């Protein structure tokens, strides 16, 4: 694509919201993909830039990227905390049972970090609670492992 | 200047949290009782590199201080890790700078810069650490070590791992006392008494190739040149220089305290004058720095690769030659380490300039040369490409105080660069001294799957390590002279996630099972270089006073933007603006 | 003064046998060659701790002293226990009188005293033990340590051992060196360099709680949870400190040779300025020693004393001060634990602060007359020597000059100090300066039990150093700190002679073994403290002139008493009398 897109990728990166805005005017690919296959989306989900975040998916930032071993930005934003950036995601069309590489889902993720407002929004679009990673695990398994009463509560 | 003492040391294969939390804290936690200290300063870094720097009052005795240091480092030698003291810990006095930089080049394209570093090391570099008048002096480059490089394919085949690998070459290529005969106390009437001499240091490649790693149950021998390439070359790869496009070696040479200048540089260049003679063909030295040099800085973005580096120098070194040709002598193009790091991505070119009597007028001076050429590399695409001749600013250190993590610190120093660019009235330039967070590469091991496959986590890790970072495994004599051995992976099977899955360990059970089986990976950022500051994790920010503010105007203002930082996070001033 | 250099080095849970046959002799034998050392001695104690004290004559640069003394010891360091080297030996010029106490205390009730005590342990020792002119800092407390609180009965239940524990913890509390993708040498045309990031030390109980020790036949999982309680806590639990009744830690400063003590102490509040807004909320400073408005109290109980009673006859002391002496004094910063002679459990120091010398009035309100006052009141303390003083008759040392061994140095000691009692009109108070022995429990590991049930010797000697004495394993990161991971039995599991006995470990064929299939144990007798002086086993004896009597003719008559004591016992006169 373009120069424009490595600055897109810098800027959602860092969070600058308004760099993000002109570069986006002047036609900066939206999808455009640094060496391990992150987007803009996959960046500001990351770092925790909830309006980066909207502004792309404005502009048709594809919700469903997956980096170069799988992952998408809701794996991101669940394994890393940040809550309104799933909500978001879920409401524009995120895969909420995306599979990486290893066969992990966003909610393993989310159950491992203990985050339970991100596991409560991922159950309510539909997150299949059985789906194990490729060494059989579920969130459930993590929740046990982990020590997590809490979280063992909430999936049962 | 006040006076400075560095540590460094090496964990080859190490990235910047594992250098900082198995060295650089114990170091620091073990330099008590040190008299005069004014300040501490360290970085850890992805090349597997650390450095401290202690700094004293004015008037302390360099070398009373160094004392002090050497033996307070030497007494936590053992909290070190094994591969970290092998490699050896250096303290060194680093206020000092050069008395001259000698250049080893080959001409003839016969040599590349390991075969000349080798030359450097073992025929030029004593002869001059023993000239009238030098203090230390610095090898660019290494002597030889000998490389086995591991073909995992080879290696699955005959069901051997990386850790056969290691334990081969340490029992075949050893070294080991095996006492005599007829030795004391003997039968009394002895007349034989002779050594017993069993193995030897392996002397090499040819040696090496033939360590019997096994016997298959059909009686076919595997050797160990039948899993890897092995040949002469350097103990690491981390660093390519050029001189005006040339493979290069060379040595940076210090002056002894209370020598004379001129008599040492006289008694060098003598004393290189004398091994000339000796020299195989092409070799010769050049002096591009003896007491007009400039620098070029090379910096490209987030994981970019060697290669993509020595691209850009390889620009830098062609606009001097060409463009600047009535003014540039030479061009010394260092890729691997630039000024705020060493890594993949940064460069830096020494420039050394003409006689002043031969560039006539001011637009052959240094400053109008630094201006064009900056303007020329502003055109460079996907790097920072900056020219530059070695009461303006300020060094200032962001602190974490109360075990808050990087990530926090970074967000703190965030905030606080965000506001300073809210007063461009008063501050200019303000900007971190480090570097930013990169992708990583993280794998998990499963420690159950490793278990119910009755796989080692010790086997696993060696394998992972040596493979992809190498090991340093004994020594060997080359040419009648020791020097180190390493194994790691050769380099096509080690470049890319997917070549993770091409490693086998082997069971218990004697079953080989892929990397693939037991663990997962995924992306995620870290820290490329970790600072810290009085032994605590620090950010060292620089800054100016904007036209006609004072640098205490300036200070006063970045006070007073640091003391609205969230709660744990402190500051300290240093070096110029301590 | 003769300056004085001190070695400290530490075993956990090794006995003063122990310590002086593996490490105190061996760095004596091995202090050779240094200049101008007067005399030397040590103690090897039953804490597992060795002191060894140089002593050079008057005049002695302490700086080269200092350096001589810790490059022969960097010679012997390799000669040492790997558990005595893996703590850290420091070597310290010192004064061996305090110049300041820093107190620390919790005005909310927040934080227990174990907690202060960590937090200056990682968060205010360091930069105050860089500070120059600070020679040595003793913490009053301990920083904490990851504690793994092994359960017999659970290790047992799932066939491990404190083996297994320790194995599984330095697999999985790991800080790994992995690589990198694109690393160099990099294949041509590689796009990506990325840092492999593997297995990473473990931050918190959590994580240590969910390390696999194993998986059954049937599929569970057994984690380390499930065999040991997991908690921060002390890497010892022997120093607790008070000040005026409640929790506190602090730090114990004494002055370099050599150092100015008014810029030392400057220095020293300067750093702690720099600290205290970062504190948590609660933490306070308090100043309760400052060096005549001032004073110590020691506390000195008989070998065999527990912490209880230290505690007791400290508590007596502090209510004294804070009732009987409350108009004179301020403050008592009170230490159980450590002492005058540094550290046992049956000793303990109070530092007494006076209010302002213009708010005492009076000569009976002054520091001789207080202090006067309150070593009287309490003289009548039961088994305890305890006195106040501020801060001479004999110091005589009693040598095994032909292997004699400690038994017989005993009766000798005791044989002259009999014969020194029976002179009142030239003796007073001629006593040993060390202590007696104690009960001691000895088991006898049965070799040949040992070997007919195929339990290895190596897996029984460690299960019962580990359990009842602690074993420092690895190192973890606490809150951004590299600090000491600890497993040990949980108290209840060894406090009893029958605990010995549930402790099982796993013979060769897989059956679990208890320790009474292979042990026998009797009481015995032996030291909790072992001296040496000048290389050879000694005992200090103290005593002065009587009344009328000149120090000269109290000495006379210690040599003639001296000269009839049984074959190969010798003497020398030391500190004051030499
Ligand atoms: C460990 O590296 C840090 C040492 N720094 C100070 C010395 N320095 C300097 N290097 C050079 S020439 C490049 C030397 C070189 C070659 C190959 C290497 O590969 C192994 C290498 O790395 C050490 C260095 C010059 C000049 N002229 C000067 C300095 C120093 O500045 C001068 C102005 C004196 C001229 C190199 C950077």
């Amino acid at each position: 694509g373009s120069d424009l897109g490595k600055k897109l990728l810098e800027a959602a990166r860092a969070g600058r919201d308004d760099e993000v805005r002109i570069l986006m005017a002047n036609g900066a690919d939206v999808n455009a993909a640094d060496v391990v296959g992150w987007t803009p989306l996959h960046l500001a989900a990351y770092w925790g830039h909830l309006e980066i975040v909207e502004v792309l998916l404005k502009n048709g930032a594809d919700v469903n990227a997956y980096d170069t071993l799988g992952s998408t930005p809701l794996h991101l934003a669940a394994h890393f905390g940040h809550l309104e950036i799933v909500e978001v995601l879920l409401k524009n069309g995120a895969d909420v049972n995306a599979k990486d590489d290893n066969g992990i889902t966003p909610l393993h993720l989310a159950a491992n970090r203990g985050h339970l407002e991100i596991v409560e929004v991922l159950l309510k679009y539909g997150a299949d609670v059985n789906a194990q990673d490729k060494f059989g695990k579920t969130a459930f398994d993590i929740s046990i492992n982990n020590g997590n009463e809490d979280l063992a509560e909430i999936l049962q | 200047a006040p006076p400075a003492v560095t540590i460094s040391a090496s964990y080859p294969g190490a990235d910047a949290k594992t250098v900082q939390d198995t060295v650089t804290q114990v170091i620091e936690q073990n330099m008590n009782g040190i008299d005069n200290l004014m300040y501490m300063s360290s970085n850890s870094d992805s090349t597997g590199t650390v450095q401290i720097t202690l700094t004293f009052e004015s008037g302390t005795d360099a070398d009373i201080a160094q004392v002090q240091v050497q033996n307070k480092l030497q007494l936590a030698m053992p909290l070190l890790p094994q591969e970290v003291q092998q490699q050896g810990v250096s303290v060194e006095k680093s206020s000092s700078s050069f008395l001259m930089v000698v250049g080893v080049i080959n001409t003839d394209g016969t040599m590349t810069q390991e075969d000349i570093s080798d030359y450097v090391a073992a025929n030029m570099k004593d002869a001059i650490s023993r000239t009238s008048g030098v203090g230390d002096v610095q090898l660019f480059g290494s002597q030889y070590a000998m490389r086995i490089w591991m073909n995992p394919n080879e290696l699955n085949k005959f069901q051997l791992t990386p850790v056969d690998v290691i334990t081969a070459i340490k029992a075949q290529n050893a070294q080991v006392a095996a006492g005599q005969l007829g030795g004391t106390p003997p039968v009394k009437g002895q007349q034989l008494n002779a050594s017993i001499i069993a193995q030897t240091r392996l002397t090499s490649t040819e040696e090496f190739g033939k360590i019997l790693l096994k016997v298959n149950q059909d009686g076919s021998r595997v050797l160990l040149r039948d899993v890897a390439k092995i040949e002469l070359g350097g103990e690491n790869y981390d660093i390519i220089a050029e001189f005006n496009g040339q493979p290069a070696s060379g040595l940076g040479i210090k002056l002894a305290t209370g020598a004379n200048a001129l008599d040492t540089a006289a008694a060098i260049r003598a004393e290189l004058a004398k091994m000339e003679p000796f020299f195989p063909s092409g070799l010769k030295i050049v002096y591009p720095y003896d007491t007009g040099v400039f620098m070029t800085m090379v910096q490209l973005p987030a994981g970019a690769t060697q290669e993509r580096t020595q691209k850009v120098l390889n620009e830098v070194t062609h606009y001097y030659l060409t463009k600047e040709k009535n003014n540039v002598e030479s061009v010394f193009a260092v890729n691997g380490f630039g000024f705020a790091g060493r890594g993949q991505n940064t460069g830096i070119a020494f420039v050394s300039l003409k006689d002043w009597a031969d560039r006539p007028g001011e637009e052959n001076k240094v400053e109008a040369i630094t201006m064009r050429a900056t303007r020329a590399f502003s055109q460079i695409k996907d790097a920072m490409v900056f020219a530059f001749n070695l009461a303006t600013g300020f060094d200032f250190e962001l602190i974490d105080q109360a075990g808050l993590g990087h990530e926090k610190l970074t967000q703190a120093r965030n905030q606080l660069l965000a506001e300073a660019a809210k007063h461009p009235d008063m501050l200019t330039s303000v900007r971190p001294n480090g570097l930013e967070d990169t992708p990583q590469f993280k794998i998990d091991i499963d420690q159950e799957k490793a278990q119910a496959l009755g796989v080692s986590i010790n086997d696993i890790n060696t394998t992972l390590g040596a493979a992809w970072g190498g090991s340093y495994v004994n020594d060997f004599i080359d040419r009648g002279r020791v020097k180190k051995v390493y194994v790691m992976s050769e380099a096509k099977y080690r470049m890319l996630p997917d070549d993770i899955g091409d490693w086998y360990v082997r069971a218990a059970d004697g079953q080989m099972v892929p990397f693939s089986a037991f663990s997962s990976s995924r992306w995620e950022y870290g820290s490329p270089r970790l600072e810290r500051y009085n032994g605590l994790p620090s950010m060292e920010i620089l800054g100016q006073a904007a036209p006609g503010k004072s640098t205490g105007e300036a200070m006063e203002l970045m006070e007073q933007l640091a003391s609205k930082l969230p709660t744990g996070v402190g500051y300290d001033w240093t070096g110029m603006s301590y």
